[PDB]
C-alpha cells in the first residue's frame, strides 16, 4: 500500500498567522502522463464528515478560500493555511487517489492560539429527581476559557476529593476559539446526605486567583 | 448531490454490519460508490467501491469480510461487513468516488454522507435518565445564569440535545460523552442566558437517544 505520513501530529497557531502541515507518500503519486499529483487535502470538524479542500495537490475545491494553499510533487506535499481564522480549527488529512487501496494520512490536529480568557464557573447541585434514584451527580461548569489547561478540585466539607469525579472538555469553539469543561462528582445518596458544603475550585491562567463556587446541601 | 445513509448501530461480535446509502441528484450510474470508515478519535480507512455494473474493489485490509451491493433502479448501494469485532466500531461514510469518464484523474472525494456509527459490543441498549441542572438562585456578578440537562447512563452513542426545539443555540455547550467504568455513557448539555430572561423565558432541553427510542423534553426552572 502507499503509506501516507503527516507531520506534525498536532500544532497550535495564533489567529492571523501561518499553519504548515506536511504529508509524505511512501511512493510517488505523480501521474506522469497528466503531470498531476493524485493527492487530496481534507478538513474535518467534530461530528462532520471530512470537507475536501484541495485536489491535484494544489487545486482548491469550490468554496475554499485562497488562504488554503497546497504545494509539492511526487512524495512530499504541504498544506499552508495563511491568515488563520477561528473557523479553521479542525483535523487536516492528506490522501492519495493514485492507486487502490486509497490511503489517508493519520491526521494533523490544528488548535487556534488566542488571548487568555478566564472561565466563568458554575456549580449545580443534584436534582431532587436524581436523589430519588439513589445517586447524586454534582456538576461544575467552566465556560469559554483559553488555554485548555485547567485544574478542577472538588472539596466536600473542606476535604479534597479523589477518584469520584470525571471531566469532559468541548472541542475548541469555531467562533471564539475557547474551550468549556464539565467536572461531575458522583456520590451515593447516603454519602451526599452525610455532608453539607460542596465546592468546586478552579485554577486557570486567566484567573487572578483560584475561583471557588459552592452550595450548602438543602439551601 | 445529497447522500442519505442508514443502518449499522449496535451489534455483537461475529454479527454482520449492514449499511445502505441513497443518492439524490441523478447521475448515479457514472460513479464508483464508496464506503470509508473512521474509528472514534482515529483516522480514515477506505473500505471499497462498487459501480452500476456491480464491479467492486475492496481494500485487502477488509476484503475477505466485505460485500457491497448496488441497486441502480433505486440509486442505492449497500455495505456488509461480516464477523465484526471491536476493530469495526467506527463511523461509516458513504462517499461518491471516481467517474467512468476519467477514473483517478477525477478521483478526489468531494461528496460524503453524514456517517453512521457501528458499535460492536455485547452490552444492552439503555435509554438515558435526563435530570435538570437548575439555574442557581444567585447569578454571576454581571447578570449571566447557567442551566442545563444531565443525560446519564445510556448506551450506545449517539444522543442529540437541543434547547427550545432549536430556537436556543447561542451559549449552548453539549459536552462529549464520558464512557463511565460501567460501560455506560453520560453527558451534560448547558447554556448561559441573561439572569433577566429567567422570569419570562421557558428553557426546555430536547433529548433524543434514537438507539433506545428515548425522546425526552425536560423543563429546567430555578
Ligand atoms: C471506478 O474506479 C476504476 C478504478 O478502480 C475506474 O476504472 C479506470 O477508468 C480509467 C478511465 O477510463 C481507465 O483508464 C482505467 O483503465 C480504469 N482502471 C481499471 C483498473 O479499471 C473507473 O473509471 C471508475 N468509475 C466507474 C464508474 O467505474
Ligand atoms: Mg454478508
Ligand atoms: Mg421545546
Amino acid at each position: 500500500d502507499i503509506v501516507m505520513t503527516q507531520s506534525p501530529d498536532s500544532l497550535s497557531v495564533s489567529l492571523g498567522e501561518r499553519a504548515t502541515i506536511n504529508c509524505k507518500s511512501s511512493q510517488s503519486v505523480l501521474y506522469s502522463s497528466h503531470n498531476k499529483n493524485y493527492l487530496a487535502w481534507y478538513q474535518q470538524k467534530p461530528g462532520q464528515p471530512p470537507r475536501l479542500l484541495i485536489y491535484w495537490a494544489s487545486t482548491r475545491e469550490s468554496g475554499v478560500p485562497d488562504r488554503f494553499s497546497g504545494s509539492g510533487s511526487g512524495t512530499d506535499f504541504t498544506l499552508t493555511i495563511n491568515t488563520l481564522q477561528a473557523e479553521d480549527v479542525a483535523v487536516y488529512y492528506c490522501q492519495q487517489y493514485y492507486t487502490t487501496p486509497y490511503t489517508f494520512g493519520q491526521g494533523t490536529k490544528l488548535e487556534i492560539k488566542r488571548t487568555v480568557a478566564a472561565p466563568s464557573v458554575f456549580i449545580f447541585p443534584p436534582s431532587d429527581e436524581q436523589l430519588k434514584s439513589g445517586t447524586a451527580s454534582v456538576v461544575c461548569l467552566l465556560n469559554n476559557f483559553y488555554p485548555r489547561e485547567a485544574k478542577v478540585q472538588w472539596k466536600v466539607d473542606n476535604a479534597l476529593q479523589s477518584g469520584n469525579s470525571q471531566e469532559s472538555v468541548t472541542e475548541q469553539d469555531s467562533k471564539d476559539s475557547t474551550y468549556s469543561l464539565s467536572s461531575t462528582l458522583t456520590l451515593s445518596k447516603a454519602d451526599y446526605e452525610k455532608h453539607k458544603v460542596y465546592a468546586c475550585e478552579v485554577t486557570h491562567q486567566g484567573l487572578s486567583s483560584p475561583v471557588t463556587k459552592s452550595f450548602n446541601r438543602g439551601e | 448531490v445529497q447522500l442519505q445513509q442508514w443502518g449499522a448501530g449496535l451489534l455483537k461480535t461475529s454479527e454482520t454490519l449492514s449499511l445502505t446509502c441513497a443518492v439524490y441528484g441523478g447521475s448515479f450510474n457514472n460513479y464508483n460508490w464508496t464506503w470509508i470508515r473512521q474509528p472514534p478519535g482515529k483516522g480514515l480507512e477506505w473500505i471499497g467501491q462498487i459501480n452500476h455494473s456491480g464491479t467492486t474493489n475492496y481494500n485487502p485490509s477488509l476484503k475477505s469480510r466485505v460485500t457491497m451491493s448496488i441497486d441502480p433502479s433505486e440509486n442505492q448501494f449497500s455495505l456488509k461487513v461480516r464477523s465484526v469485532t471491536a476493530a469495526d466500531t467506527a463511523i461509516y461514510y458513504c462517499v461518491r468516488g471516481s467517474p467512468e469518464s476519467s477514473g483517478n484523474y477525477w478521483g478526489h472525494f468531494q461528496y460524503w454522507g453524514q456517517g453512521t456509527l457501528a458499535t460492536v459490543s455485547s452490552a444492552s441498549t439503555k435509554g438515558p435518565s435526563v435530570f435538570p441542572l437548575a439555574p442557581s438562585s444567585k447569578s454571576t456578578s454581571g447578570g449571566t445564569a447557567a442551566l442545563g440537562c444531565l443525560v446519564k447512563d445510556y448506551f450506545p452513542e449517539p444522543v442529540t440535545v437541543s434547547w427550545n426545539s432549536g430556537a436556543l443555540t447561542s451559549g449552548v455547550h453539549t459536552f462529549p460523552a464520558v464512557l463511565q467504568s460501567s460501560g455506560l455513557y453520560s453527558l451534560s448539555s448547558v447554556v448561559t442566558v441573561p439572569s433577566s430572561s429567567l422570569g419570562t423565558q421557558t428553557y426546555i432541553c430536547n433529548v433524543n437517544h434514537k438507539p433506545s427510542n428515548t425522546k425526552v423534553d425536560k423543563k429546567v426552572e430555578p
